[PDB]
RNA sequence: CAGGCCUUGACAUGCUAGGGAACCCGGGUGAAAGCCUGGGGUGCCCCGCGAGGGGAGCCCUAGCACAGGUGCUGCAUGGCCGUCGUCAGCUCGUGCCGUGAGGUGUUGGGUUAAGUCCCGCAACGAGCGCAACCCCCGCCGUUAGUUGCCAGCGGUUCGGCCGGGCACUCUAACGGGACUGCCCGCGAAAGCGGGAGGAAGGAGGGGACGACGUCUGGUCAGCAUGGCCCUUACGGCCUGGGCGACACACGUGCUACAAUGCCCACUACAAAGCGAUGCCACCCGGCAACGGGGAGCUAAUCGCAAAAAGGUGGGCCCAGUUCGGAUUGGGGUCUGCAACCCGACCCCAUGAAGCCGGAAUCGCUAGUAAUCGCGGAUCAGCCAUGCCGCGGUGAAUACG
């Protein structure tokens, strides 16, 4: 996540195609779920540390 | 086989460029960026050069070459 | 076979529809 | 390359979320980076009081935000002005105005982020990482504790080669799921670099 | 005939603050046909354990979306009595209809 | 990568300094970025009749402390992951033996999937592991009827459609149930063999779960981080190209080479999922992609939707073919500022190699392999034949 591309959030990204999703922890560009904001990195991370709600270890 | 749509594109960056020529006559060559731009009657007979990545190459239009891209005629790859 | 775009089943594997795969 | 997050593993029982409220999935990132902002922002201030863990619950435009400390008397200030501070960032930084609430840790030892915390500290202030993370271990299961470890990463004594330091007693069945083990982890910064430290213990069973 | 919606994570939280509402729908009001379960919505997330390929890791998350009905027949204004607010659960939401 | 530009910067905090400061709309040039230029508007705090002076934020120029780097080092590291390995192990406390490294325990006999249990024993116990507590699937019950049903009767545009009802199915919370408990035989015991009853036995089936440690394993390119290095460029913005190059070589897969098959028509049975700048019933146009119109749905109540293999009927008659659909010509639809490089989809024409694959080599022991479809994540669109899930049909073999 280069800092510069954090510029990623753009009210004028000048075209909607141009427009793309990163982490908004993070800063991760592959890899974001929408649902959650997140990448899956961290989202594995806040799972493990209970801070996603509702959220839990899927068995079956 | 292949298709655009109803409304055909062209870039307006040259679209005004060479009418703006043909109003008052040929002039020589053009330089474009858009490679992109389809090509329409009124460009037949300039020349246009189109960037290939690297350089300008001085392409010249004919009659048969209309509704083919700029693009098609500078190759963008050096092979062998 | 499922490689053919002008097949029932190669509608259903390629998942479209059209003149060979009608919607009904 | 193993050993799952023990919280992680036991949040269905004996374990709870951290935030727990119901949302969309139209508000559920929204909410979820809020909650985030306001642990970032919590956990860099109110550090010096020790907090060792933050709860976040909403319903309509309400947060609870409950946070336990094990040194009230630092997030309280002087007459209750620090926290009237704190509130205010708060609904500076969320439009939603809502409130603030001070649980006290009783015996902040027997609390894993806090005994982690402790041993970073020690190790940032160049103590013997060996003796400090047994002394930590002997600190804990001397108040209750059926079970206690603790472990510090590489690099131990600025060494040029990275290192584990082990030291547990007691019984700490990170197997069993009614085992109920906080967990807490904290960082070192160092001159030489980073160290990690972990800390378990096991307290109860059913 | 008032629709009731109730979602929420916990289905011990749902559960337990449904039958609240009942018991104080109960008294003030009518036979209360009470709780019909209705199915659980369940959104998985599949993510590699590793950061960098080991692209067989794995270890998936669900998040799951349960529901409750009540529909309280009669919808008598003295029920709305002990009902409207009284009630502890956080993370449960309710929908409400006519 | 090529070219056109920018530097206290696209982002944070602060200082000195001239001047203007909040801000709004234009013009030139340009591929865009950028550079340049012009015009509206002078609210705040204090002093002054006024002119006006000084001043805080903010914004623009110049300088300073800094930002920034996906630049190197994964043998400087954290965290997280792979791996031997779900393998049956690795250790400690006290005692005892040995000058000592160490040993004993943990060896032995029986048993187990198991350092699982039993018996014995200078050992007695204990911890991390095993197992169990967690989830799903199996049988039953309680609680509940916007899903279900002529189970039951009345009505029926005969469609659970209307009345009506929680009996059944289902839905989702709690709970029961299986423990070698009972019988025979063997055994010192743990247990083994068989039988009964039972929905299910000897771990009922499948997950989650992976010990002390090993590989100076992988990752500073997800994040964090020590050290080193660049700071009119190793930072930054944009247009275009590239990651899609092709004499070749390998891995993983897809579709096949056909008659236990291919095609057309009609007809039947599922589970799990997703759906508001969304799924899109139904009507019209179009051979079709799709377009226009438009109902319902915050969704057990509407939609995606057709499940396919299957069944019935018919065609093909062993041929590179009505097998197989690559390649190529042409005409279109949709997304998107934009499909040349380099999207997918529709229609017409084209109709390649391929006749079951050398040496070699892979998976799987039961609802498994094989085979058939269905959904989802990312995403405007899509190169998905990938991945992660769901159900349908459903084998062979294990002497050892
Ligand atoms: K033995
Ligand atoms: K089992
Ligand atoms: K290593
Ligand atoms: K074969
Ligand atoms: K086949
Ligand atoms: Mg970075
Ligand atoms: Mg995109
Ligand atoms: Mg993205
Ligand atoms: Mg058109
Ligand atoms: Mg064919
Ligand atoms: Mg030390
Ligand atoms: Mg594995
Ligand atoms: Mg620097
Ligand atoms: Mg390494
Ligand atoms: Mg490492
Ligand atoms: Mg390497
Ligand atoms: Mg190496
Ligand atoms: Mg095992
Ligand atoms: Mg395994
Ligand atoms: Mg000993
Ligand atoms: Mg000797
Ligand atoms: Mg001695
Ligand atoms: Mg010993
Ligand atoms: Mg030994
Ligand atoms: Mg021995
Ligand atoms: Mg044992
Ligand atoms: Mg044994
Ligand atoms: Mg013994
Ligand atoms: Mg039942
Ligand atoms: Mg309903
Ligand atoms: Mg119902
Ligand atoms: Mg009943
Ligand atoms: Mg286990
Ligand atoms: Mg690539
Ligand atoms: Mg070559
Ligand atoms: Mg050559
Ligand atoms: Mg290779
Ligand atoms: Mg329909
Ligand atoms: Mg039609
Ligand atoms: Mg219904
Ligand atoms: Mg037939
Ligand atoms: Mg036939
Ligand atoms: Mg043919
Ligand atoms: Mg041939
Ligand atoms: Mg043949
Ligand atoms: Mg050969
Ligand atoms: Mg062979
Ligand atoms: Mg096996
Ligand atoms: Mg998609
Ligand atoms: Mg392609
Ligand atoms: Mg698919
Ligand atoms: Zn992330």
């Amino acid at each position: 996540a280069r800092k510069a591309l954090i510029e990623k959030a753009k009210r004028t990204p000048k075209f909607k195609v141009r427009a793309y999703t990163r982490c908004v922890r993070c800063g991760r560009a592959r890899s974001v779920y929408r649902f959650f904001g997140l990448c899956r990195i961290c989202l594995r991370e806040l799972a493990h540390k209970g801070q996603l709600p509702g959220v839990r270890k899927a068995s079956w | 086989p292949r298709s655009l749509k109803k409304g055909v594109f062209v870039d307006d960056h040259l679209l005004e460029k060479v009418l703006e020529l043909n109003a008052k006559g040929e002039k020589r060559l053009i330089k474009t960026w858009s490679r992109r731009s389809t090509i329409v009657p009124e460009m037949v007979g300039h020349t246009i050069a189109v960037y290939n990545g690297k350089q300008h190459v001085p392409v010249y239009i004919t009659e048969n070459m209309v509704g083919h891209k700029l693009g098609e005629f500078a190759p963008t790859r050096t092979y062998r | 076979g499922k490689g053919d775009r002008r097949t029932r089943r190669g509608k259903i594997w390629r998942g479209t529809y059209g003149k060979y795969r009608p919607r009904k | 390359g193993n050993k799952i997050h023990p919280i992680g593993f036991r949040l269905g029982i004996t374990r709870d979320w951290e935030s727990r409220w119901y949302a969309g999935k139209k508000q559920y990132r929204h909410l979820l980076l809020e909650d985030q902002r306001i642990r970032g922002l919590l956990e860099k201030e109110l550090y010096s009081a020790g907090l060792a863990r933050v709860d976040i619950e909403r319903a309509a435009d309400n947060v609870a935000v409950t946070v336990h400390v094990a040194k009230p008397g630092v997030v309280i200030g002087r007459g209750g002005e620090r926290i009237r501070v704190l509130r205010e960032e708060l609904a500076k930084l969320t439009g939603k105005n809502v409130a603030l609430n001070v649980q006290e840790v009783q015996n902040p030892n027997l609390s894993a982020p806090l005994v982690a915390q402790r041993v970073a500290e020690q190790i940032e202030r160049r103590f013997a990482v060996r003796r400090a993370i047994k002394q930590a271990v002997q600190r804990v299961m001397e108040s209750g504790a059926k079970g206690a470890k603790v472990i510090v990463s590489g690099r131990i004594g600025g060494a040029e080669q990275a290192r584990t330091e082990w030291a547990a007693q007691g019984r700490v069945p990170l197997h069993t799921l009614r085992a109920n083990i906080d967990y807490g982890f904290a960082l070192a910064r160092t001159t030489y670099g980073v160290l990690g430290v972990k800390a378990y213990i096991f307290l109860g069973e059913v | 005939k008032i629709r009731i919606k109730l979602r929420g994570f916990d289905h011990k939280t749902l559960d337990a603050s449904a039958q609240k509402i009942v018991e104080a729908a109960r008294r003030s009001g009518a036979q209360v046909s009470g709780p019909i379960p209705l199915p659980t919505r369940v959104r998985r997330f599949t993510v590699i354990r590793g950061p960098f390929k080991h692209k067989d890791s794995r270890e998936h998350f669900e998040l799951r979306t349960h529901n409750r009905l009540v529909d309280i027949i009669n919808p008598n204004r003295k029920t709305i009595e002990q009902l409207m607010t009284l009630d502890l659960p956080t993370g449960v939401e309710i929908e409400i209809k006519t």
